[PDB]
C-alpha cells in the first residue's frame, strides 16, 4: 500500500554533489511531514533534515547544516536532498522516512523506504593484486591442509574467484573482503586438501575482475 | 548527548529479553515520547512499537515497551528466530537547535545452536609479496557462534593495533559465522620481530596462532 | 499564495491555500509564587509614609485571604468534551500531600525546572515572583516592632510595583472562578511564556509556530487556579500544543440558491449547509462548522479539534460534484426567497431575489456592477463594497486570484410540484429519495382513477 | 458522593448525587459614593507636587462628567424575561427627588443602613468611599487660593489611592452602558460584599451558601448604574436569591445512536435531545437544556430558573424507560452517522461509526481499549484520554463509581424502509405516528392495488 522509492545514489568523489529523489504513492502526500535518515555501515541511525507538510518549516541536523539542501514537490509526490561538498565520512545508506501523527509532538516514523547507497571515497577503478598462500599442516585436522591465494588492494567490488577452472568445488571457502583505510577491498580464498596431494596435484586459483577486464592465475606451491 | 543501548543481547528461543534505553535530561527527562524500530539485517527498518507502549497493526503482541523517568525499556517475551535483527530506540532532544536522536543499537542474537569455537588458520606473507616490499598476514576465522569475535594481533610479546583491517563477522551457509583479518607490514618488520601472533577471542575463550620465517 | 473559486451552480465559494495549526492536545504547566505567612501588623505608628505601607500591605493580606477562600451551521453534530479536564486533574494532584513540598525544593535554587509528580508525569514549573523574601526579610522584622520608621519613600513605590501584579491576578480569578481565557499578561509575561515554549516538549516547528503567533496561543489557553498553601501560591496553565501543522486548509462560503419567478411565494430555495473550515489530516479531513472557534493569522489557520469532526477525504466532492455517489452533501430547503450576501476571503457572493436592489461598488468610481436576480459573484480585485438594498458590506482586500466557474444553477433541475420545501436538516439523497418516494404515489393513484 | 449510570441502548448517561443551588429571585442593594461637586481650580501655581494633584483632580472631574452623561439543545422552548428589570424599577425610584435625599440622611452617621423607599420596599444601602470629605476638607481650601503649596509627596500618593477606585469603576461603566456582569472587586470588595450577605434578609443556610461561594454569586449578579445627583453617586447592585437549595440534582449526557451497515448511505440515526441538568423542586423538576449557563463548584450546582422549564417528576422515566406511556421522550432523527464523543462527569461516551479510529488510553500504559462500531462507554478509573480519529479529549478526574447498564441499542427496532429520517424536533410518539402514517400509506395503496378489478 504505502510505498517509498529512493533513487539517485551511487559513487561520487569528495567535494562532489548529489541529488537524492524519493517518490511516494498510495496516500495523501501533502498532509504529512517528511524526513531523511541515514546510516553509515555498522553505525547507528542519524537524522539529517526535516520538512513540513507545506514546506513552511525546515531544519537540518547541526552536523550537515549549510551543506545539504532539502526540498519537496507536493504535486509530484517527490522529496529531494541536494548534497554539496560531500565528504568520505558521509558515506552511508540514506533512507526516506515519513513523520507519523501523534497527540502532542515528538512523533514517530511509521513507514520507511528501501534506502539508497551513497558511497564517497577518493577512489578509482583498480585491478587486483594476487599473492599465493603457502600451506603446511599446522592447526587443521588429520591430513588436511589449507592453501590459497590472496587478492589484495583491488577496487571496486566485486571479484570472482574460482579454483582449477571450476573443476574443484569440494572444500572451498571464500572470505568476505575488508574495506581497508586506503579505500580498497581485499579478500582471500582457501581450499582444504589432502596432505598427499601437495606433491602431486597442481593447484591454480583463477581470479577474474570483470570491471577492469582483468583475469589473473596464480600457482601456489609449498615452501 | 544520545540514547544509550547495550550493543549485544543474547537469548534462547522462548526466553525473555529486555532492552535498556538510557536517556538524559535534555531528551526523555524533558518529557518527550520514545519509539522503537526493528531492522532486519540488510533491510529497511520498520516500526515496531510507537507511543512508548503501543504496537502497530501487524506487530506480534510479544513485543511490549515501557517508559519511566529518564530510561526506556523494550520487552520481547517468548523470543523467536524471526527477530534476529537490530533494534533502535528513538526520541527527541532539545539541545542545539533540536534534532531527532537514536539509540546506540541492540543486535539481538537468538542462540539457536550451541556455542561454537572459532577455527583459526594463519598464513604468513607470501614469498612473492616479500619481493614486492609488502607483507600481509592472513588470519582466517570460521565456524564460530555467536557472531561475535575479538581480533588482536600480538608481535612477539607485545600487542599491535596499528595497520589492522578486520572484516565484520559474516554468517556462513551452516548458519555459523565467519570472518577474516588482514595485517599490513613492511618486509623489514617481518624479519625484525621474532614471531607474529593472531589472537582471536570469542565468548570468553581465546584461540591464538603464530607464524615465523 | 491564496486563491478562491466560485461555483455558479451550487451558490458557494471555496477559499484555498491556507495552512493548518490545529490544536490536537494540551500541555499543562505549573506557576508558583512564593508568599509570606504574615500576621497582624504590630506597629501602629502615626506616619503618613508608614500608613501607605500599612494599607498597601493589607491589599496583600486580603488578596491572599481572597484566594484562601477560593479553594472552598451544522455545529449541532459536534462532540461535547470538557476542555479544561486536563488542567483540572493536574490541580487536583497538587492537593496531594507531599507534592507541594517537593515543588518548593526543586525550584529553591533555580526557577524553571522539571518535576516528576506522584502519578509519574513530568510537568514544567517556574517561579515568577518572590514576595516572601521581600516582605519577611525587609518589612516583617520592622512591622513586628512597636515603633517603626520608613525613611526613603521610594521604598513604598517599589513595594507598590512588586505587589501590583499580585492584586491584578487575584482580581482576574475572582471574576472567572479560577478559569480565565485568554491568558493575560498579568498571568504570564511574554518573556515568561517563551521560556516555556522554548523549554516545552514540542517539535522545533511547533516552537517556531507558537513563537511567531503567541497572541493566538494566549486565546487558546486556560489559566486554572490550583491551590495556595505552605507560603506558596500555585496555579496551572493549560497550553495548546499543535500536533497537526501546515496541512492544506480551505474555507467554504455558502449562500441560498433560489428560483427567480415573479410571483411571490412561488419560488423554491436550496442552500448548502456545510459551510466552515476544512483541513487535511491523516488522509482524512478535520471539519470545523463554527469558523468562529478558528483564528486566522496571515495565511495560517488555528482551530481546535475539540470542535472538529474527522471526515473522509471524499467529502470534498460536494464542491465539484454535489451529486456524487460517495458523499451525501448536506443542504436545507425552504420557500424563503430572501435576499442576502456572503463575504468570502477574496470576494463576495450575492443572493438577489425578488425586487431587491443588489450592487457592488468601488471606493473610487462608485457602482461598477449591477447584479441580476439569482446567485452571482464578484471578486475583490478593484471592488470594495457590496450593497443588498440598504444593507451594505465591505470586502476583504487581501490580494489573490478569483475564478468564476459557470454552470447552470442546480435548483433549476427540481420539479417544484414535488420539491420538499419544509426540510431543514436534509441532504441530496435524503431529498432525492423524498422526491422519488413522493413522486411515485400520485403516479399509481392517477392510473387507478382511469378504470 | 457522586454516581453515574450509562444506558447502552439509549447512548446516554445520567450523573447523580449532585446538590442544588437555583436562583429563584433577586435582592436590590444601593451603593453610594460621596462626591464633591468641584469646579474651577483657582490656583495656577508652579510645582511638581501641585501638578500631580491638579492632573489627578482633572481625572476626577473628567470621570464625573462621563458618569453624568450615563444617567440618561432545547433552549428554543425557554422563556424570555428582562433579567435586570428588578434593578431598573429600583434605579427609576432613585430618580425621585426625595428618594436621593432619604439615602444621604440614612447614611449620615454610619456607613450602612436599610432605607424604605417611596414605593414602600426596604432595601439595603451603603456608602463605600468618601471623596467629598477628603477633597472639600483637605484640598478645596488650598486650591481655591492664589498661591498653593503641597508639602511631602505622600499627600499626592494618598489622593491617588482614594481616587483610583473611582476611575476603574467609571472605566467599567463607560464600556458597558451601566450594566456590568460579573460584579468586580472594584465594584464591591469581599469585605463589603460579605457585609451585604450577612445583613441581607435571608435565611442562615442561604447566608452560608453565598459566603462560601462568593465568586459564583458575582457572576450571577448585575451592577446597575442608577443616578448621580446633588453631591452623591449611586448605583444599584442586583443580587441573586436562591430559594431552592440541596434538592437532588442530576445531569444527562446524550450522544448519537446509529446502525452499523457496511454501506454508508444505508445507516439511520437517533439521538436523545433532552441532555442537560435536572433538579427536583416541590415534586416537580426544573430542567436546564443549556448546561453552559450553569456553574458547578465542588458537588454543588448553580443554575437560573429564568432559563428553566418546570417538568413533572415523570420526565425521569426517559432514562429508566424511554418507551414509558406517561412522558413522551423528545428525540431527533437523521442519517448522519458521524463519529463523535461526549465526556460525562465520571467517564466518556463514544459514538464510533464507519471506519473512524476510536480508542481510549492510559497516561502510563498507552492504549488499553479499542471501541467497536457503535455507542460504548468507559469510566474514569484508570483512564485518562480518549481519541476519536484525529480529535482528542481529556476526561474528568472526579472520583466516584460508575455503572454500565447493558442493553440492545433501540435503533435496531426501526424498519429503515419507513423510518422518518427527516424529523428534527420530534419524540417517541411523534416518530411512531410518522411511521404509522407511512405504514398506512403503502398499505392502503397495497389494499387498493389488491382490490382492483
Amino acid at each position: 500500500e504505502v510505498q517509498l522509492v529512493e533513487s539517485g545514489g551511487g559513487l561520487v568523489k569528495p567535494g562532489g554533489s548529489l541529488r537524492l529523489s524519493c517518490a511516494a504513492s498510495g496516500f495523501t502526500f501533502s498532509s504529512y511531514s517528511m524526513n531523511w535518515v541515514r546510516q553509515a555501515p555498522g553505525k547507528g541511525l542519524e537524522w539529517v533534515s526535516s520538512i513540513s507538510s507545506s514546506s513552511s518549516y525546515i531544519y537540518y541536523a547541526d552536523s550537515v547544516k549549510g551543506r545539504f539542501t532539502i526540498s519537496r514537490d507536493n504535486a509530484k509526490n517527490s522529496l529531494y536532498l541536494q548534497m554539496n561538498s560531500l565528504r568520505a565520512e558521509d558515506t552511508a545508506v540514506y533512507y526516506c522516512a515519513r513523520l507519523g501523527y501523534c497527540s502532542g509532538g515528538s512523533c514517530h516514523f511509521d513507514y520507511w523506504g528501501q534506502g539508497t547507497l551513497v558511497t564517497v571515497s577518493s577512489a578509482s577503478t583498480k585491478g587486483p593484486s594476487v599473492f599465493p598462500l603457502a600451506p603446511s599442516s599446522k592447526s587443521t585436522s588429520g591430513g588436511t591442509a589449507a592453501l590459497g591465494c590472496l587478492v589484495k588492494d583491488y577496487f571496486p567490488e566485486p571479484v570472482t574467484v574460482s579454483w582449477n577452472s571450476g573443476a574443484l568445488t569440494s572444500g572451498v571457502h571464500t572470505f568476505p573482503a575488508v574495506l581497508q583505510s586506503s579505500g580498497l577491498y581485499s579478500l582471500s580464498s582457501v581450499v582444504t586438501v589432502p596432505s598427499s596431494s601437495l606433491g602431486t596435484q597442481t593447484y591454480i586459483c583463477n581470479v577474474n575482475h570483470k570491471p577492469s577486464n582483468t583475469k589473473v592465475d596464480k600457482k601456489v606451491e609449498p615452501k | 548527548s544520545v540514547l544509550t543501548q547495550p550493543p549485544s543481547v543474547s537469548g534462547a528461543p522462548g526466553q525473555r529479553v529486555t532492552i535498556s534505553c538510557t536517556g538524559s535530561s535534555s531528551n526523555i527527562g524533558a518529557g518527550y515520547d520514545v519509539h522503537w524500530y526493528q531492522q532486519l539485517p540488510g533491510t529497511a527498518p520498520k516500526l515496531l512499537i510507537y507511543g512508548n507502549s503501543n504496537r502497530p497493526s501487524g506487530v506480534p503482541d510479544r513485543f511490549s515497551g515501557s517508559k519511566s523517568g529518564t530510561s526506556a525499556s523494550l520487552a520481547i517475551t517468548g523470543l523467536q528466530a524471526e527477530d534476529e535483527a537490530d533494534y533502535y530506540c528513538q526520541s527527541y532532544d532539545s539541545s542545539l537547535s533540536g534534532f531527532y536522536v537514536f539509540g546506540t543499537g541492540t543486535k539481538v542474537t537468538v542462540l539457536g545452536q550451541p556455542k561454537a569455537a572459532p577455527s583459526v588458520t594463519l598464513f604468513p606473507p607470501s614469498s612473492e609479496e616479500l619481493q614486492a616490499n609488502k607483507a600481509t598476514l592472513v588470519c582466517l576465522i570460521s565456524d564460530f557462534y555467536p557472531g561475535a569475535v575479538t581480533v588482536a594481533w600480538k608481535a612477539d610479546s607485545s600487542p599491535v593495533k596499528a595497520g589492522v583491517e578486520t572484516t565484520t563477522p559474516s554468517k556462513q551457509s551452516n548458519n555459523k559465522y565467519a570472518a577474516s583479518s588482514y595485517l599490513s607490514l613492511t618486509p623489514e618488520q617481518w624479519k625484525s620481530h621474532r614471531s607474529y601472533s593472531c589472537q582471536v577471542t570469542h565468548e570468553g575463550s581465546t584461540v591464538e596462532k603464530t607464524v615465523a620465517p | 499564495n491564496i486563491t478562491e473559486e466560485f461555483y455558479q451552480s451550487t451558490c458557494s465559494a471555496v477559499s484555498k491555500g491556507y495552512l493548518s495549526a490545529l490544536r490536537t492536545g494540551w500541555y499543562t504547566s505549573v506557576i508558583t509564587i512564593e508568599l509570606s505567612n504574615i500576621k497582624e501588623i504590630k506597629c501602629n505608628g502615626t506616619d503618613a509614609k508608614v500608613k501607605l505601607i500599612k494599607q498597601e500591605l493589607d491589599k496583600y493580606k486580603n488578596a491572599v485571604t481572597e484566594l484562601q477562600l477560593l479553594m472552598q451551521f451544522l455545529g449541532f453534530l459536534l462532540g461535547v468534551g470538557s476542555a479544561i479536564a486536563s488542567g483540572v486533574a493536574v490541580s487536583k494532584v497538587l492537593h496531594l500531600e507531599g507534592e507541594v513540598n517537593k515543588i518548593k525544593s526543586a525550584l529553591l535554587s533555580t526557577n524553571k525546572a522539571v518535576v516528576s509528580l506522584s502519578n509519574g508525569v513530568s510537568v514544567l514549573t517556574s517561579k515568577v515572583l518572590d514576595l516572601k523574601n521581600y516582605i519577611d526579610k525587609q518589612l516583617l522584622p520592622i512591622v513586628n516592632k512597636q515603633s517603626c520608621s520608613i525613611p526613603n519613600i521610594e521604598t513604598v513605590i517599589e513595594f507598590q510595583q512588586k505587589n501590583n501584579r499580585l492584586l491584578e491576578i487575584t482580581r482576574e480569578f475572582s471574576v472567572n472562578a479560577g478559569v480565565t481565557t485568554p491568558v493575560s499578561t498579568y498571568m504570564l509575561t511574554n518573556s515568561e511564556l517563551l521560556s516555556l515554549i522554548n523549554d516545552m516538549p514540542i517539535t522545533n516547528d511547533q516552537k517556531k509556530l507558537m513563537s511567531n503567533n503567541v497572541q493566538i496561543v494566549r486565546q487558546q489557553s486556560y489559566s486554572i487556579m490550583s491551590i495556595i498553601k505552605e507560603e506558596v501560591l500555585a496555579y496551572v496553565v493549560q497550553l495548546p500544543l499543535y500536533g497537526v501543522i501546515d496541512t492544506p486548509c480551505w474555507k467554504l462560503h455558502t449562500s441560498p440558491l433560489c428560483t427567480t419567478n415573479t410571483k411571490e411565494g412561488s419560488n423554491i430555495c436550496l442552500t448548502r449547509t456545510d459551510r466552515g473550515w476544512y483541513c487535511d489530516n491523516a488522509g482524512s479531513v478535520s471539519f470545523f462548522p463554527q469558523a468562529e472557534t478558528c483564528k486566522v493569522q496571515s495565511n495560517r489557520v488555528f482551530c481546535d479539534t475539540m470542535n472538529s469532526l474527522t471526515l473522509p477525504s471524499e467529502v470534498n466532492l460536494c464542491n465539484v460534484d454535489i451529486f456524487n455517489p460517495k458523499y451525501d452533501c448536506k443542504i436545507m430547503t425552504s420557500k424563503t426567497d430572501v435576499s442576502s450576501s456572503v463575504i468570502t476571503s477574496l470576494g463576495a457572493i450575492v443572493s438577489c431575489y425578488g425586487k431587491t436592489k443588489c450592487t457592488a461598488s468601488n471606493k473610487n468610481r462608485g457602482i461598477i456592477k449591477t447584479f441580476s436576480n439569482g446567485c452571482d459573484y464578484v471578486s475583490n480585485k478593484g471592488v470594495d463594497t457590496v450593497s443588498v438594498g440598504n444593507t451594505l458590506y465591505y470586502v476583504n482586500k487581501q490580494e489573490g486570484k478569483s475564478l468564476y466557474v459557470k454552470g447552470e444553477p442546480i435548483i433549476n433541475f427540481y420539479d417544484p410540484l414535488v420539491f420538499p420545501s419544509d426540510e431543514f436538516d436534509a441532504s441530496i439523497s435524503q431529498v432525492n429519495e423524498k422526491i422519488n418516494q413522493s413522486l411515485a404515489f400520485i403516479r399509481k393513484s392517477d392510473e387507478l382513477l382511469s378504470a
